[PDB]
RNA sequence: AUGGUUUGGCACCUCGAUGUCGGCUCGUCGCAUCCUGGGGCUGGAGCAGGUCCCAAGGGUUGGGCUGUUCGCCCAUUAAAGCGGCACGCGAGCUGGGUUUAGAACGUCGUGAGACAGUUCGGUCUCUAUCCGCCGCGCGCGUCAGAAGCUUGAGGAAACCUGUCCCUAGUACGAGAGGACCGGGACGGACGAACCUCUGGUAUACCAGUUGUCCCACCAGGGGCACGGCUGGAUAGCCACGUUCGGACAGGAUAACCGCUGAAAGCAUCUAAGCGGGAAACCUCUUCCAAGACCAGGCUUCUCACCCUCUAGGAGGGAUAAGGCCCCCCGCAGACCACGGGAUUGAUAGACCAGACCUGGAAGCCUAGUAAUAGGUGCAGGGAACUGGCACUAACCGGCCGAAAACUUAC
């Protein structure tokens, strides 16, 4: 999606890519994760488009997701329940909740989760 | 460059008074019945039970 | 494409379908001391930069030992008619590598 | 775009093969010479039996440029080399034969003889 | 001098009858409603005030709504003043009268006024076109700095040094109106007019041509 | 006679430190004017000059040689001005020259050594306190609290110029040559705005490919190697690109040309007066501008409710119009500010569609021994642009914020 206007997240583009892929993996594995608010803000569109690929689940879309996720159990869950669960919802698969600031560096924290309504 | 002169007390205090912290605004919320103050940025999280209230 | 209502008034139909790689001859009207004539430019379409009204295409030809490139707006009224001779078989969208090739190496496969 | 210390091939049969641009005539502190501009040039390479000699300071006109040049009607013309034709003060070629195509800009600049002598004008 | 408020839409390409290309900027000279007359006997200067843009009535604050009601017209987003020369010139406008695009004619010369794009904090190289220092031959960390600042040991006022750039009202003079499309209220102005797409502009008859 | 721009003379200033030449970058001022502007006499026929008055608005090139300034030269140009400001500018840069220690040549000295003689090499430190200057905010003020739109005292910016075409090959001139005045087009340099075109860039785009490791394996992919390397590359930013600008007109004038005429019966552009007269000056063009303390103007909105001391004034509280914070954002941005949205919603994301970029996905089938090719199929993939769509987030919310009166006149 839209590339970051400013400097990258992990300190380099490759690190940011790895960070985003890992964060999406954890999100789909657990259902909600807690991280710094810029990280969740950057994570929303990425995970939403992976879920979009999973919604129309074909071999081509499966390979498209695997070229980013790298974790086969997570891919299986994504194409077995997460995809079919959001069959009749058009976008907005995730929501962001702002939570209390971190203690060590006062970094704004936020919790990103999948909607289950 | 190095300071050529020692600052007088008036100038030092006048510049130093700008280094201050602002008070966050707090709004009321009902968690487990009891009313308590929370920043409005954390209102939804408090309503969802995601912030520790001591 | 908000400016589309403005654009379509000047948009020009009858334009043949062609792609980078085809060999075409462009009938270009010129002015030679206040009289009209059509000068035909026959060459290889090496690029096409889509813009709607601002669409441009580039035709490259070899003439008297010097390569020449000409860029025309696709909907330019200065072009009375474009005729496509052959269809070329290429793997790119822009054929800039042809600027360094002469004669035998500069040939283009034919779509059969 | 031809400027000082730039090298151009000669599209004539004067015996000169290659010239170096010394000045771009047409106004003080002028920078670039396009198609149809007159430059002061010095001959760097010459045919051994030609009429001109190395180190002659001559006047030439640019007839081809690598940098594409816009035209009034929004079309562009681009060649593969920078070429010049040596002229005299009356804007006629010092040679008798022009090699390779030339641009249409030589018409509005009143280089009628060069245009007529050229194999083809684009 | 005629005038109108408009909006910059973008730039495109057209061809005139000699087949030459004309790069034209599209300006939405939308309908303007005259809201107030400035008169010498009342304000000391003669000018006419125009309103432009469409806005929801629940967005206007009470003072603005009261002013528009006193005028007798429904509120608009933007308000601006056109300064005329004398009462004979301003006699031809009256409150509630609607100005549209056809006040201009083909081939007319106009003066577009807009707010330039923002460029942020800019160095002297970009803000003022300062030539840089050498990138090699020993130059030490001076590749882009202004250099000297130059008896009283004082930096004279007006020093062209770095600072914020852009975001200023700019007038471009003697632009030719290639076409006045009356159906869409669109002016086709040959050239580039200041500001970003969707910004407010003022189109006035040229003061020089 | 001027000046302290040249060498000087003095030693008043600094030895408990005032960087020494050129060059780069950036200036500012003078006019003793190089071009452009207005003039006059010409030993001025016209052209072109000579010389001289006014005139400082703008402009005043790129290279070769030398460390150089200086200077000579090469091409141009309308022109390639002369100077002041620590012979401007090293807490802005350089270190080529000069000015430490190494070494050599010539010369001087018995010698250590020396030479306003030469030659090669040879550390240029610093986090900006104050003034100054460029930008940006916070507070208060402008006699109630607010909000729109503005006048402008006063400042700032800009001011360059060529060639060609008509008039006219006429005036003049033995001829050659060669016009005045006035219109038009196209240029050079400089500046501003902009991204339709051209071109550059592209660290979440598409494709190709090398080495290696992994996804059990094939297929298909992924990590690392400058984004591994290559071919393209929309948006944004930009110039090498596009468009526009220097005006026109008025006023007072300079050198100057004059009109009407005294003292001084004539004369005298003058002491009274009245006119013409320049890129200089004032307006005119663009921009900032009411902290312009004389703190402006035209409007519009709220236009009211308590408590306390002692009723004099004050203090406190709660409100209106409105604003801010929190929130969603921006092509606005260091922060701040600015601008837009906030469920009565298209502000951002997602989703759908289009535009555009790439260039024919996977799987399957067919052909080939295989490399690989064809069909399915303008395929698949995808960011910025555009239009739809409340699916997700803009929230059952906090803080600020409105009137002593008097005098005179009507």
């Amino acid at each position: 999606p839209k590339p970051t206007k400013g400097p990258r997240l992990g300190g380099s583009s490759s690190h940011q890519s790895a960070l985003l892929a890992n964060l999406a993996t954890s999100l789909f594995e657990h259902g909600r994760i807690k991280t710094t608010e810029p990280k969740a803000r950057a994570l929303r569109p990425y995970a939403e488009k992976l879920i979009t690929h999973a919604k129309k689940g074909a071999l081509h879309n499966r390979r498209e997701v695997m070229k980013k996720i790298r974790d086969k159990d997570v891919v299986h869950t994504l194409f077995a329940e997460i995809g079919p669960f959001y069959a009749d919802r058009n976008g907005g698969y995730t929501r962001i909740i702002k939570v209390e600031n971190r203690k060590g560096d006062n970094a704004p924290m936020a919790v990103i989760e999948l909607v289950r309504e | 460059a190095v300071p050529k002169r020692r600052m007088s007390r008036a100038n030092t205090r006048s510049r130093r008074a700008q280094w201050k912290a602002e008070a966050p605004g707090l709004v009321t919320v009902s968690v487990a019945g009891q009313q308590r103050k929370v920043p409005r940025r954390l209102l939804k999280a408090a309503r969802l039970g995601l912030v520790d209230l001591d | 494409n908000t400016l589309d209502f403005v654009d379509q008034a000047s948009l020009r139909d009858d334009i043949p379908t062609f792609s980078p790689g085809d060999t075409v001859n462009v009938h270009v009207k010129v002015i030679e001391g206040s009289k009209e004539r059509i000068q035909v430019f026959k060459g290889v379409v090496i690029r096409r930069q889509g813009g709607g009204i601002s669409e441009t295409f580039t035709v490259r030809k070899e003439s008297y030992g010097v390569g020449v490139e000409r860029t025309f707006p696709v909907h330019s009224p200065n072009i009375d008619h474009i005729d496509v001779l052959t269809r070329g078989d290429v793997r790119r969208a822009k054929l800039y590598y042809l600027r360094e090739l002469r004669g035998k190496k500069a040939k283009i496969k034919e779509k059969r | 775009m031809i400027q000082q210390e730039s090298r151009l091939k000669v599209a004539d049969n004067t015996g000169a093969k290659e010239i170096l641009c010394i000045r771009v005539l047409g106004g003080s502190s002028r920078r670039y010479a396009g198609i149809g501009d007159v430059i002061v040039a010095t001959v760097k390479d010459a045919i051994p039996g030609g009429n001109v000699k190395r180190g002659d300071v001559v006047k030439a006109v640019v007839v081809r440029t690598v940098k594409e040049r816009r035209r009034a009607d929004g079309s562009y013309i681009k060649f593969d080399e920078n070429a010049a034709v040596i002229i005299k003060n009356d804007n006629d070629p010092r040679g008798t034969r022009i090699f390779g195509p030339v641009g249409r800009e030589l018409r509005e600049k009143k280089f009628m003889k060069i245009v007529s002598l050229a194999p083809e004008v684009l | 001098r005629k005038g109108i408020l408009g909006t910059k839409l973008g730039m495109t390409q057209v061809f005139d009858e000699n087949n030459k290309v004309v790069p034209v900027t599209v300006v939405k000279a939308g309908p303007n409603v005259v809201t107030r007359i400035r008169t010498t006997e009342r304000d000391g200067y003669s000018a006419v005030q125009l309103a432009y843009g469409e806005i929801s009535p629940r967005k206007v604050i009470k003072p603005v709504a009261g002013q528009f009601a006193a005028a007798g017209v429904n509120p608009r987003r933007h308000v601006a003043e056109l300064r005329l020369d004398d009462e004979a010139a301003v006699a031809e406008y009256e409150v509630g009268q609607e100005l549209t695009a056809e006040i201009f004619s083909d081939g007319a010369y106009v003066d577009v006024t807009g707010t330039s794009k923002g460029k942020g904090f800019a160095g002297t190289m970009k803000r003022h076109g300062f030539r840089g220092q050498g990138a090699a031959h020993g130059a030490q960390a001076v590749h882009r700095r202004p250099g000297s600042i130059g008896t009283p040991g004082r930096v004279f006022k007006g020093t062209r040094m770095s600072g914020r750039m852009g975001n200023d009202r700019v007038t471009t003079q003697n632009l030719k109106v290639h076409k006045v499309d009356a159906e869409n209220g669109v002016l086709l102005i040959k050239g580039a007019i200041p500001g970003r797409n969707g910004g407010l502009v003022v189109v006035r008859s040229a003061i020089k041509r």
